């Protein structure tokens, strides 16, 4: 009945201005009783209300940032914008937009998926994608594991799907780990019937938007030959 | 500002248990004139945005299961789950909207307990493509185990290796309450090529004998 979707720059440098946009459907800020707010959440932390705006153009801001924030709505009624001036590392967070669940009260009934913003002077780097090939060594009972290693990228996030979204059961995409190099890495592993390895193609679709890196990597089985072994 | 204090910080329960969690505000959220409490509760599942559960302290949002009940008045509020389901693992947040600035509690993390389950173990040598690029990562994948705390041991030529290992766990499964994890040993290509046997072993509180996978470099 309602959708909201945040978009942002993915990464920006300290001192720059962050510009975020919320695009929504199923309601309009042209209509009585509608308002949208922004709430952020640093990784592993809690929620902080930032700002909100109503159909009548009244705006409210968190005093902890008020000087640096500007919220506005589009004339179409279908988007809201947030600017944060002079960003520093404390502004790295997931940013959510959400509709208020009342015409006058500030709880939030529908939320977007969030957009991650990393404040960093470090360079953008796209990942290498390496196959994790199934073999006897990834097979237990009648199930085989196979995957992709998504290595050495910055900033987060990457997305991984399998067979363009055709394969979803048994998929485990691990959270990224930031390595000492300043680069992230993760693997995505799926478990499938071992009997399927010969007839079913498996492709991991990796997207790293900050570097415009899109890779579709076919993961081919690699059985091992055991020398001098019955 | 109004400070919202949530307790306990975390709890773990089996499917079916009742749970209660508390939210206490530093001032009353009860508006004298209309006798309403200006309090909402949200549920945030792993990897998702928060979802509204309750507003006005006790009014349930459409589509929220009636096993969730909010109660309380003034400063002391409670969210009760009458009988928890496996899908309820989440961080639960309260929020006051009585006065500007609007503030949230620090959350209660709800996790699910289940019977011990041993992992299945899979191992992946470095890909030829990674080797061509100049690196060597050996990946060990532990699937569908419980509890979360599992010990992974790496051996190179029969000797325990701890340096250079990175571990990552998935969030708890919303259906079977298990975990999975990856353990990745990263070496230089030359270092990788200096050794033959690679072993990943998982030890848990299910068994005393480890679940193992091992390969020999070249022996393929
Ligand atoms: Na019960």
């Amino acid at each position: 009945q309602v959708t909201l979707k945040e978009s942002g720059p993915g990464i920006l440098q300290p001192s720059q201005t962050l510009s975020l946009t919320c695009s929504f459907s199923g309601f309009s800020l042209s209509t009585y009783g509608m308002g949208v707010g922004w709430i952020r959440q640093p990784s592993g932390k809690g929620l902080e209300w930032l700002a909100h705006i109503w159909w009548d153009d009244v705006k409210r801001y968190n005093p902890a940032l008020k000087s640096r924030l500007t919220i506005s709505k589009d004339t179409s009624g279908s988007q809201v914008f947030l600017k944060i001036a002079s960003v520093d590392t404390s502004d790295t967070a997931t940013y959510y937009c959400a509709r208020m669940g009342s015409d006058y009260d500030v709880w939030f009934d529908y939320w977007g998926q969030g957009t991650l913003v990393t404040v960093s002077a470090a360079s953008t780097k796209g990942p290498s994608v390496f196959p994790l090939a199934p073999s006897s060594k990834s097979t237990s009972g009648g199930t085989a594991a196979l995957g992709c290693l998504v290595k050495d990228y910055f900033p987060e996030p990457v997305t991984v799907s399998w067979n363009s979204g055709a394969l979803t059961s048994g998929v485990h995409t691990f959270p990224a780990v930031l390595q000492s190099s300043g680069l992230y890495s993760l693997s995505s592993v799926v478990t499938v019937p071992s009997s399927s390895l010969g007839t079913q193609t498996y492709i991991c679709n990796v997207n790293h938007k900050p570097s415009n890196t899109k890779v579709d990597k076919k993961v081919e089985p690699k059985s091992c030959h055991h020398h001098h072994h019955h | 500002d109004i400070v919202m204090s949530q307790s306990p910080s975390s709890l773990a329960v089996s499917v079916g248990e009742k749970v209660t969690m508390s939210c206490k505000s530093s001032q009353s959220l009860l508006y004298n004139n209309n006798q309403k409490n200006y309090l909402a509760w949200y549920q945030q599942k792993p990897g998702q945005s928060p979802k509204l559960l309750i507003y006005w302290a006790s009014t349930r949002e459409s589509g929220v299961p009636d096993r969730f009940t909010g109660s309380g008045s003034g400063t002391d509020f409670t969210l009760t789950i009458s009988s928890v389901k496996a899908e309820d693992l989440a961080v639960y947040y309260c929020q006051q909207y009585y006065s500007y600035p609007f503030t949230f509690g620090s959350g209660t993390k709800l996790e699910i307990k289940r019977a011990d389950a041993a992992p299945t173990v899979s191992i992946f040598p470095p890909s030829s493509e990674q080797l061509t690029s100049g690196g060597a990562s050996v990946v060990c994948f532990l699937n569908n185990f419980y509890p979360r705390d599992i010990n992974v041991k790496w051996k190179i030529d029969g000797s325990e290796r701890q340096n250079g290992v990175l571990n990552s766990w998935t969030d708890q499964d919303s259906k079977d309450s298990t975990y999975s994890m990856s353990s990745t040993l990263t070496l230089t290509k030359d270092e990788y090529e200096r050794h033959n046997s690679y072993t990943c072993e998982a030890t848990h509180k299910t068994s005393t004998s480890p679940i193992v996978k091992s390969f020999n470099r070249n022996e393929c």
